[PDB]
RNA sequence: CCUGUCAAACUCCAAACUUACAGACGCCGUUUGACGCGGGGAUUCCGGUGCGCGGGGUA
RNA sequence: AGUGCAAGAGCAAAAGAUAGCUUGACAGUGUUCUUCCCAACGAGGAACGCUGACGCGAAAGCGUGGUCUAGCGAACCAAUU
RNA sequence: UUAGGCGGCCACAGCGGUGGGGUUGCCUCCCGUACCCAUCCCGAACACGGAAGAUAAGCCCACCAGCGUUCCGGGGAGUACUGGAGUGCGCGAGCCUCUGGGAAACCCGGUUCGCCGCCACC
């Protein structure tokens, strides 16, 4: 910028979007990275590879295409999370890989925040990897109960139209269920 | 001292003043004589052209510019001319003044390095070249043998 | 010289390039080399860890199994058979 | 191809010089050799190029030396036409000599020793201080001004 | 176009710049939360040498918290022009300073992605005045 | 803005060249055994000169 | 800028600052480089492992003292575990 | 790739500037704090929950060279410097010839306002 003498940081410095020094730590390991990312709407989560040109995404999951199994929930919540999580951590097992570790890029390591639940899900799904249990929502929260019980103190729908005014973290159940067996994509 | 000790472009350039301390100032007055108001606005340009890589004290720089300045005055204290001395003194020179034991000599002084061809002093005159006179008895004080080359001046 | 440390007129080859400052890329630092690879021994100014007498900077030897996670990079000095324990931080492949 | 003769003696010339000289199959002042055009013969050559003399020579002239200078890998045996014919590739020297010059075999791969000792310049040559350009005999040649010294040499 | 242009307002600081406290408790009633201390830096002859030290406290204050404060801070104030910032901020006063800025501004203060606002995004001295004028009082 | 100069312990630049490894040619080695390994015996550790590059020194 | 101290060098979501917690400034035993380029030579030094036990961290991981190059000592004898 | 996630090289990608783009795949700003979590004070941030509104930021897309950068042409320059050679020149400092290499500044004109990989996706 200034001068020939000016340092430019990486471009992946620049745009605040990969903080090197965690990411070096994390390729320590010598394992697949999963990668645990969010958005306002959805939530992703990607295993990641390294690659002779950069990474290589072997299996991803993304909590939109949630509903292409059942899903008629919003997609930018705990329930969610798990649940792609589940869904990459399988279609992973389908690509042969059997570890990992996590991956939450700029994100805090709040207890029982979402990557976490994107973790546990992954876990469940059959992959191996290195956590910490009490880090982890109590599995209510993950069922989306913390949701429902915000719902009880209604006297308004929660949510706009959308599906039911109480919601159902048993929807959760019957989509964990779902994907744990047989069906296209997994 | 003579010139003989000083004269060559022997020893390593020498003149990091943060390595180096107690250099005798230089005795050179000024390097802009004449109308030093005035730009380089002259019909005719003269200088005088250095023939050898040498060394020049400050010694022979002060007294090689006073004897040329000091007979610009044939036009005047304040006359219509501008004279300069393009190279200053940075090479600083020194003196083993116990035998060769420890002869890191001591700081004695300083000089100009100047290679052959350079030009180490520029006047600017309308066509008046008293100038051509000022260097003769110019570069009668400098080492060197030189050259005295007239630039922009086709009027001959 | 005027001592002899490791470091000792190393001014020049352990530094850096204004525009190649600060941390280096992760990618080569974790490269993974294979017995009987030839690597260019070459230590990254912003990589403390891993590096090797500067004497070898400039060597070419052939990687030999490792040891943790460093190398283990066989080399010859003049005439002189060495084994040199350096990280991937600092080598680079052959060709 | 280029006929390279040595034409400064071996003291005070560095090591690596005189190495070379001597990959090239030059051990002696006045021993000369043939040498293709390639980019790795061109660089000893060019090493070398302040104790020797060399050029392209014409076919006739290759010949003469050929003729005159050429040698089993062992022995006398005198290397006339017959020789070559009962002994080479070819039928007759002219014959041997194309190929050297169009570079398609060489003297050893003939059974002939790289090098030909030659003769000291009968008349003498331009000097050992100076290169062609200035008068002396030292480096490249014409191929009429590696003739003329090869022939001298004969 | 507007609405996602019209100015706002982004935290007031209410600090009490003392050299050594019993202040606190004023600020948080004339304000409605918590003080947090102000450490120095640097030694200094006003027998302030101490590094980590308490010498003020201050109060940010957001939403309507800063309103409800602004609707008696400002009225105790007059001045106005000269005294703002370049970037459509104020300081009067026992200091209060009021930060003002456009609806996308968590562009610059959140962690992933983050950017700086574009000057053009930016909140000028006029379009500031302006905006805190047609709220109960006058500029200049 | 314009204008005048520098650096053994300055460098946005930057050779020639030196150098690690590899291939190719050359040369060399496989009865003249190279490369290397093990052992016996030393001498030697006042050097000097030319040339290039030096540092000190008026020299 | 700072990073205890020379000089040169490294470092910015840090190697710096602040806060908190912790005692890996741990025991054991090695590999390699250095000390001593090449090329033999002790003490010392470092880099990198392994075994054991731990600290912190969600975790990958980091901690074999202080970012790197100075801060050191044979046999015999004494005290000590 | 009608807006995404992870990267490689780490300014050809920086700095500055103009134009365009969203009932939806989307990303954002945005709305809002019962919860997990959070501020030595502030749901600002962090975290969670959500869509009333917006494309003004960001972001994506198309483009501008004024600065910084990369590479190229022509000029500077086969100049400076330099490996090898010389009973060449010079009181000398030093220079010259042959041979093998070969710059920097600067000027003028182009180039450069990133390239590429993997995944996901009207
Ligand atoms: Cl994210
Ligand atoms: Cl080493
Ligand atoms: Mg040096
Ligand atoms: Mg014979
Ligand atoms: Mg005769
Ligand atoms: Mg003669
Ligand atoms: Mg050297
Ligand atoms: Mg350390
Ligand atoms: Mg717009
Ligand atoms: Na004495
Ligand atoms: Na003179
Ligand atoms: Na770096
Ligand atoms: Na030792
Ligand atoms: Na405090
Ligand atoms: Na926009």
């Amino acid at each position: 910028a200034t001068g020939p003498r000016y340092k430019v940081p990486m471009r992946r410095r620049r745009e605040a979007r990969t903080d090197y020094h965690q990411r070096l730590r994390l390729l320590k390991s010598g394992k697949p990275r999963l990668v645990a990312r969010k958005s306002n709407k959805h939530v992703r989560a990607q295993l990641v590879t390294l690659g002779p040109n950069g990474d290589d995404t072997l299996a991803s999951a993304h909590s939109s295409d949630l509903a292409e199994y059942g899903w008629e929930a919003p997609t930018g919540n705990m329930p969610s999370a798990y649940l792609t999580g589940l869904l990459a951590g399988l279609r992973a097992q389908e690509a042969g890989v059997e570890e990992a570790v996590l991956d939450i890029g700029l994100n805090s390591p709040t207890p029982g925040s979402k990557v976490f639940a994107i973790q546990e899900g992954a876990i469940d799904a059959g992959l191996d990897i290195p956590h910490n249990d009490d880090v982890l929502a109590d599995w209510q929260r993950t069922r989306g109960a913390h949701i429902a019980e915000y719902d009880e103190q209604l006297e308004e729908p929660l949510y706009s139209g959308d599906f039911d005014a109480a919601d159902l973290p048993e929807h959760f159940d019957e989509l964990r269920e779902t994907l744990l067996d047989g069906d296209i994509e997994l | 001292k003579p010139g003989a000790m000083y004269r060559n472009s022997s020893k390593p350039a020498y003149t990091r003043r943060e390595y180096i301390s107690g250099i005798p100032g230089k005795k050179i007055a000024q390097f802009d004589m004449g109308n030093n108001g005035a730009g380089p606005t002259y019909p005719a340009q003269v200088e005088l052209v250095v023939e050898k890589p040498v060394q020049i004290r400050h010694n022979a720089l002060e007294a090689a510019r006073v004897a040329a300045n000091r007979y610009v005055q044939n036009s005047g204290a304040a006359a219509n001319y501008k004279f300069r001395i393009r190279k200053f003194p940075f090479h600083v020179i020194r003196e083993n003044k116990d035998g060769m034991r420890a002869p890191f000599g001591k700081p004695v002084g300083t000089a100009a390095r100047v290679h052959g061809a350079n030009h180490i002093f520029i006047a600017w005159v309308n066509p008046d070249p008293n100038v051509e006179e000022a260097w003769r008895r110019a570069k009668m004080k400098v080492t060197p043998t030189i050259n005295i080359d007239s630039s922009p001046a086709g009027n001959a | 010289p005027s001592s002899n440390g490791p470091l000792e007129g190393t001014r020049g080859k352990l530094k850096n390039k204004p525009r190649d400052r600060g941390t280096s890329p992760p990618q080569r630092a974790v490269e993974e080399f294979d017995d009987g690879e030839k690597v260019h021994l070459k230590i990254d100014p912003s990589v403390p860890n891993g590096r090797f007498h500067p004497r070898f900077d400039g060597q070419t030897g052939t990687v030999e199994g490792k040891q943790g996670d460093a190398y283990k990079v066989d080399i010859v000095d003049g005439g002189k058979e060495k084994t040199i324990i350096v990280t991937a931080a600092h080598l680079r492949r052959q060709e | 191809m280029h006929a390279l003769v040595q034409l400064r003696g071996e003291v005070n010339m560095h090591t690596d010089i005189q190495d070379t000289l001597e990959m090239l199959n030059i051990h002696h002042v006045n021993h000369c050799t043939l040498v293709p055009e390639t980019d790795a013969y061109r660089g000893m050559v060019a090493k070398v190029n302040d104790f020797v003399a060399f050029g392209e020579p014409s076919q006739e002239t290759l010949e003469t030396v050929l003729a005159t200078r050429a040698e089993p890998l062992e022995g006398d045996a005198d290397v006339d036409d017959e020789w070559v014919a009962e002994h080479t590739d070819y039928d007759d020297i002219s014959g041997l000599a194309f190929a050297l010059l169009s570079e398609e075999t060489t003297l050893r791969e003939q059974g002939l020793s790289p090098t030909l000792r030659l003769h000291p310049p009968r008349g003498g040559h331009d000097g050992v201080k100076h290169p062609v350009k200035e008068g002396g005999q030292l480096g490249k040649h014409d191929t009429e001004g590696i003739d003329d010294l090869l022939e001298a040499m004969r | 176009f507007h609405e996602m242009r019209e100015p706002r307002i982004e935290k007031v600081v209410v600090h009490m710049g003392i050299g050594h406290a019993n202040a606190e408790d004023i600020l948080g009633e004339i304000t409605g939360q918590m003080p947090v201390r102000t450490k120095a830096k640097r030694t200094v002859g006003e027998f302030d040498i101490r590094e980590g030290d308490p010498i003020g406290a201050k109060v940010t204050l957001r939403d309507e918290m800063a309103e409800e404060f602004l609707q008696t801070a400002l009225p105790l104030a007059e001045l106005a022009t000269s005294q703002f910032d370049d970037t459509g901020n104020f300081s009067f006063g026992l200091d209060v300073t009021v930060n003002l800025v456009r609806p996308g501004y968590r562009v610059a203060k959140r962690d992933k992605a983050s950017r700086s606002i574009p000057t053009k995004h930016r909140l000028n001295p006029a379009d500031a005045v302006a905006f805190i004028e047609s709220t109960y009082d006058v500029e200049v």
